[PDB]
């Protein structure tokens, strides 16, 4: 980098590296401490977090607990399963968060015959955020997930009040259809760009609420998680992958490279 | 050591006979497995449930089921009788189904009907639909799932005192002070066009036979009770008044129908009338007994709860004489749940107590205590197993039917719970207070 920046021996020598999962900007250890650590007199009683995470367009809900060897997944549901239940579009929206969360609750609570805490991760807590969508679905789903109402959309700021006519509307995609409506007579340039697939499968707005309404039914009816079929084995995926992973060296090879180098770069061209 | 078992059936239902011997060491879970094999019901998730050996007023507890059979054989309660100590007596009845993982975040609240009042309906099972009725003159259909209001039915001239809901959930019926009942489409929120006239005074109560098993000649009907002192039977599909039942001097507070053939009414004139609805309109029997106004009714048995705080059980259909007089509550019993459910009745009273009764024996199985104030409503939530009660103390409590112990209680700072509806999955409570919200608990 910059000549008069650059790093001394002494800088590096005494540098204390942060964790790794911190270097990665992925773990808030301060919040993790407080999420995980258990009352000392409840002994080996695991403290299960419901982890909700948003990728660029897949939602992740795992129920996780901890172990000094590593954390431990009890249950996992991904919003990409939702085609299974009759959901194909907008699956990182507030309603896919709800749906996925309900899928998580129903699924685990099944394989159990349950108290659990929200790991928001690094998400901001803004009112109307969709992490909290996950929460509602896991809670309407059957889990005991301790929570308050003031981050669900349709929470009145300037009064301690929830409009649930609104929050229902979000669970079902009502803000998405209403946009989808509104775009059907003020601009079809854009309505064909985004909302494309809805044309391509003939699902115009009004129906949006039913898709989710019956995604719900479908889910409670069979939450039991279908793994993908696979196609190619452990071994193959491995083998084709090693075609693309460089492999280190011997000191012997490196030794030559320098000796070779002092043959070239040195003895007067 | 072995036991001889003698099982005799209790209630109409399954029949079997033959003593059967099993070894003494065996547990209750094994005893049912032997008995069910004989009964010819399978050893599936069907619980097959026991009650025992009639008595237990004593110093001790009497004969629990789950105690190992060798222990029971020695000492049932006493060592037994002369005729026991040799057999164990089992009464067998189904239900019941399990729900697993309880969960628990706070219930969603759905605000509505400002500061208002009276009726609640939840179509159990698949139906997510909940219907609330109010003095505000409207009714609102809500989603148990979303907890958002689907629609508000705004037909009525005045206060809505009562409602009925069909299991299809597609039809709703309401009774108003306006003196008419209306039939509505819950999905559309459209008046059926069914406005039923005929009652002069407020339509206080109604019971509806959503579907009629009998040939289409007979259709589904709703029976309504009114302040006018009369009851009318109406055709839901064609909003016509098939029959009028006159004969009550005072207002008709409660009615039961769905009997599809028997109309049962309780009125302020301290009388309970049994009726033949079909083209006749004649009251076959009048049950006399209650010193005061009859508030609540159950129709298996016919059970009436009165202001005179007594509950009467009425014998088979023709004779009109009382089976037993159940006493013990101090005040008015608001509601009771009675059914073919093992002839077991649960009564909620103003006295702030709730009692479980054996209609056949007349014995009081137990009383649930712990609520501070009058008990507004009750349901046998889990089943035979659980009783759910609501009160002024803003509490909906869950109680163990067998023990009559209190397991856990639902509400805090608020005002009170007027009524509750329970499904296997969840509980819906209509509450009132200064700041109002209906509560939907999910488990």
């Amino acid at each position: 980098a910059f000549q008069k920046d650059a790093k001394s021996s002494a800088y590096s020598s005494r540098f204390q590296t942060p964790f790794r999962r911190r270097r990665e900007g992925k773990t808030d250890y301060y919040q993790r401490k407080r999420l995980v650590t258990q009352h000392k007199a409840k002994y080996n009683t695991p403290k299960y977090r419901l982890v909700v995470r948003f990728t660029n367009k897949d939602i992740i809900c795992q129920i996780i607990s901890s172990t000094i060897t590593g954390d431990v997944v009890l249950a996992a549901a991904y919003s990409h399963e939702l085609p299974r239940y009759g959901i194909t579009h907008g699956l990182t929206n507030w309603a896919a968060a709800y749906a996925t969360g309900l899928l998580i609750a129903r699924r685990t609570l099944q394989k159990l015959g349950f108290k659990v805490f929200l790991d928001i991760g690094l998400q901001r807590t803004t009112t109307g955020a969709r992490v909290f969508g996950a929460l509602k679905g896991a809670s309407d789903g059957g889990l005991y997930v301790p929570h308050s109402e003031n981050r669900f959309p349709g929470w009145d700021f300037e009064t301690e009040e929830i409009d649930p006519e609104l929050l229902r509307s979000y669970i079902f995609g009502g803000h998405v259809s209403q946009y989808m409506e509104e775009l059907a007579d003020d601009d079809e340039e854009r309505f064909s760009e985004l909302f494309k697939g809805y044309l391509a499968d003939d699902i115009d707005a009004d129906s949006l609420e039913d898709i989710y309404t019956s995604a719900h039914e479908a889910i409670r009816a069979d939450p039991a998680f279908k793994p993908t079929e696979k196609k190619f084995t452990k071994e193959q995926y491995a083998a084709e992958s090693k075609k693309y992973r460089q492999t280190k060296l011997s000191k012997e090879e490196r030794a030559a490279r320098v000796a070779a180098k002092i043959a070239a770069l040195a003895g007067q061209q | 050591p072995n036991v001889s078992i003698k099982f005799q059936a209790l209630d109409t239902g399954d029949n079997v006979g033959g003593a059967l011997r099993v070894p003494g060491a065996i547990s209750e879970k094994q005893l049912e497995e032997l008995l069910n094999q004989l009964n010819g019901t399978s050893d599936d998730p069907v619980p097959y449930t026991f009650s025992c050996t009639i008595q237990g007023k004593k110093a001790s507890d009497p004969v629990k089921t789950i105690d190992i059979t060798d222990n029971l054989y020695s000492s049932l309660i006493k060592p037994g009788y002369n005729s026991t100590e040799d057999q164990i007596t089992l009464l067998y009845t189904p239900r019941a189904v399990f729900k697993v993982k309880p969960v628990t975040r706070s219930s969603s609240a759905i605000a509505g009907h400002g500061s208002t009042i009276l009726c609640s309906a939840f179509a159990p099972h698949t139906s997510s639909r909940m219907v609330t009725g109010a003095g505000d003159n409207t009714a609102r259909i809500w989603d148990c799932d979303t907890q958002t209001p689907m629609h508000t039915l705004k037909g009525h001239y005045n206060w809505v005192l009562c409602v009925s809901w069909s299991p299809d959930g597609e039809v709703i019926a309401t009774g108003s002070m306006d003196n008419t009942i209306r039939l509505w489409d819950p999905k559309s929120g459209q008046c059926l066009g069914d406005a039923l006239r005929g009652h002069s005074k407020w339509i206080t109560s109604l019971s509806w036979e959503p579907i009629h098993l009998v040939k289409p000649g007979s259709k589904p009907r709703l029976a309504s009770s009114s302040k006018d002192g009369t009851i009318k039977i109406w055709d839901t599909v064609s909003r016509v008044c098939q029959y009028t039942m006159s004969g009550h001097t005072n207002s008709v507070s409660c009615v039961k129908w769905g009997g599809q053939g028997l109309l049962y009414s309780g009125s302020h004139d301290r009388t309970v009338r049994v009726w033949d609805i079909n083209s006749q309109g004649r009251c076959i029997n009048i049950l006399k007994s209650h010193a005061h106004w009859v508030n609540h009714l159950s129709l298996s048995m016919m059970v009436t709860a009165s202001d005179d705080y007594t509950m009467f059980l009425w014998n088979p259909l023709k004779s009109t004489k009382p089976i037993a007089r159940m006493t013990g509550h101090q005040k008015l019993v608001n509601h009771v749940a009675f059914s073919p459910d093992g002839r077991y009745i649960v009564s909620a009273s103003f006295d702030n107590s709730i009692k479980l009764w054996d209609g056949r024996d007349g014995k009081f199985i137990s009383t649930f205590r712990g609520h501070v104030a009058s008990v507004y409503q009750v349901a046998w939530s889990s089943d035979c197993r659980l009783l759910v009660s609501c009160s002024k103390d803003t509490t909906l409590k869950v109680w163990d039917v067998r023990t009559r112990k209190l397991s856990v209680d639902l509400p805090g700072h608020k005002d009170e719970v007027y009524t509750v509806d329970w499904s296997v999955d969840g509980k819906r409570v209509c509450s009132g207070g200064k700041d109002k919200m209906v509560r939907l608990w999910t488990h």
